[PDB]
């Protein structure tokens, strides 16, 4: 029923930011999980994905700079982003593979510089 | 009013933009075609390849867990026997590679032994899933290959008529042989008969008996064959249901119940069964796909700017293939999650984990029988849950593809109305 993304914010290139994902126990139990983006003008992008046993697979535009990792005791989803671009800022969701059909609400990340 | 729409939902704004656009739209429509050839074209990489093979790996594994347990017996009319051995083998059985029919005076049926009849029908199921799985299953889109399958069995004891003329349509007993043919395809099948004298040197056990070979040739190794022998070796267990009792092997895992009935596990057959109904459903979304190619390109005609209004008839078959192909994604996650441990219960959970995901076999081929296969699944079920996991997570990107392709189409078919 719930997908809860949080930790997104406006950050500089170069940058970091940790993203989390509270997922209840049917949509990520047993479930390959996964992050996807959705940045302006554009449709939902896939970004990573990890299966329950922990092996993490990436796109392209991403690879060697997102890790994304799964906490099994405690249903959570994270998304270590580093070396953040322009081109990265977009809303973050989360959700299992293949996709509940509801979204969560999302994490916007915004990366500018000052 | 739609200024109002596209200002809370803009990525409806954006799709309304790709479906103007017939690069777009021929985009999605080369993203359908790269995405069935991951789907039905390809082995390891497709969660559709890796369900299947899952639904049918259970069935296989749940007889080798209880094939050795369960009792069967008696003569050719599903009649009780006075003194009966029929020996079927390549099949899974206690400290064997054969399993023994050699219950008599009980009535064959419900909670009694399983009918030589019903035992046939599942042996050569059996023997035809185990040599295709050992060869390898094919992809998805390949539904002409064929297997040849041989078995063997042999009855022995006064009175015994499991190899007779009327159970088998061969005329003389030793050195006869028949070929009947049966079913799109035809099944060619060859029978010989020899007997074997209780002295004749070479004859360790001490009695004599008749042996019957099966060689079947052109036997369809495509999904839906494969399904169907499949299905037919889960539901003849399961209506049949016959008395079952385990050696319970003093040591690891424990088997719950120990004496029964084999229609007893209704947790694991019923998984079993809705996984194969649900592998069928997913391998009947190929000849959709295949129905609505999505290789032309589209766009406008007369060098006149693309009407989404009128040019777009080509939608209902874009949608309808983006659809069949969600519909076997979502179908091949349901086969994994009705099996995998990890959302299981109780009774049903320490079956998978300690019988069925399991192997006692001293990894060897998939297919192989042998005389520590009894008990355990020896089917390749974990490394199947993991591989369906892997290829899952080895589509994110075309699912997205996929579902867009989807919503562009059916963009143009509310156009269209
Ligand atoms: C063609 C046909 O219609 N077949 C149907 C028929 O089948 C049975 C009949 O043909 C009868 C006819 O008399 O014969 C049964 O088969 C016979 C063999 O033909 C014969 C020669 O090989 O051997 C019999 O076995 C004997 C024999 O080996 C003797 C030695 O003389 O030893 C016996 O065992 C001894 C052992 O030697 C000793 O050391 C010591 O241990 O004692 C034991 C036993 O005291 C051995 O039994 C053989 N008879 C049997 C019962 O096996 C036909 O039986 C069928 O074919 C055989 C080969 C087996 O497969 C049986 O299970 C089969 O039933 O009648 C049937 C219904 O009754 C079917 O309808 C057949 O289709």
């Amino acid at each position: 029923v719930q997908l809860q993304e949080s930790g997104g914010g406006l950050v500089q290139p170069g940058g970091s930011l940790r993203l989390s994902c509270a997922a209840s126990g049917s949509i990520f139990s047993g479930n390959v999980m996964g992050w996807y983006r959705q940045a302006p003008g554009k449709l939902r992008e896939w970004v990573a994905a990890i299966t329950p046993q922990g092996v993490p697979n990436y796109a392209d535009s991403v690879k060697g700079r997102f890790t994304i990792s799964r906490d099994n005791a405690k249903n959570m989803l994270y998304l270590q982003m580093s070396s953040l671009k322009p081109e990265d800022t977009a809303l973050y969701y989360c959700n299992r593979l293949p996709n509940y059909r509801s979204w969560g609400q999302g994490t916007q990340v915004t990366v500018s510089s000052h | 009013n739609l200024s109002k729409l596209l200002t809370r939902y803009s990525t409806l704004n954006t799709l309304i933009k790709l479906s103007a656009d017939p690069s777009a739209i021929n985009a999605a429509r080369e993203n359908l075609g790269a995405s069935a050839k991951n789907l039905i074209g390809d082995t390891k990489n497709s969660p559709a390849y890796q369900a299947v093979l899952l639904a049918i790996n259970a069935a296989v594994g749940f007889w080798n867990v209880l094939g050795y347990a369960t009792q069967c017996g008696g003569n050719a009319n599903g009649q009780e026997s006075t003194s009966s051995t029929t020996i079927f083998n390549n099949e899974p059985g206690y400290r064997s590679t054969s399993i023994t029919c050699s219950l008599n005076r009980y009535k064959p049926g419900y909670y009694g032994p399983m009918s030589i009849e019903n035992f046939k029908k599942l042996n050569e199921a059996y023997q035809i899933l185990q040599t295709a799985l050992n060869k390898g299953l094919p992809a998805l889109k390949e539904n002409n290959g064929t297997v040849s399958v041989t078995y063997t069995y042999t009855c022995s004891g006064e009175g015994n008529d499991n190899c007779s003329k009327k159970a088998t349509g061969v005329s003389d007993q030793n050195g006869g042989t028949k070929t009947k043919t049966q079913t799109g395809k035809t099944v060619t099948t060859k029978i010989s008969s020899k007997v074997v004298d209780s002295q004749a040197k070479g004859n360790t056990t001490r009695v004599s008996y008749t042996e019957i070979t099966n060689k079947l040739d052109g036997v369809p190794d495509s999904a839906q064959a494969l399904l169907a022998q499949a299905s037919t070796l889960i539901n003849t267990i399961n209506t049949a249901c016959p008395y079952f009792s385990v050696t319970n092997k003093s040591g690891g895992p424990q088997m719950e119940p120990t004496r029964g009935k084999l229609c007893g596990f209704t947790e694991e057959i019923s998984a079993i069964q809705k996984m194969i109904t649900d592998a069928q459903e997913l391998v009947n979304q190929t000849s959709v796909i295949n129905e609505h190619e999505q290789s032309t390109p589209v766009g406008g005609n007369n060098g006149k700017p693309f009407n989404p209004f009128t040019d777009a008839s080509f939608a209902q078959g874009m949608l309808a293939n983006a659809s069949a192909q969600a519909k076997m994604l979502n179908l091949a996650h349901q086969v994994g999650q009705t099996i995998n441990p990890d959302n299981l219960t109780g009774t049903f959970k320490n079956f998978v984990t300690g019988f069925l995901a399991t192997c006692n076999n001293k990894g060897s081929p998939p297919g192989t029988v042998t005389t520590q296969t009894f008990a355990s699944g020896c089917a390749y079920v974990e490394q199947t849950i993991t591989n369906l996991n892997n290829s899952i997570a080895h589509f994110g990107t075309q699912e997205q593809q996929i579902q867009q392709a989807e919503n562009i189409a059916d963009t143009l078919v509310n156009f269209g109305s």
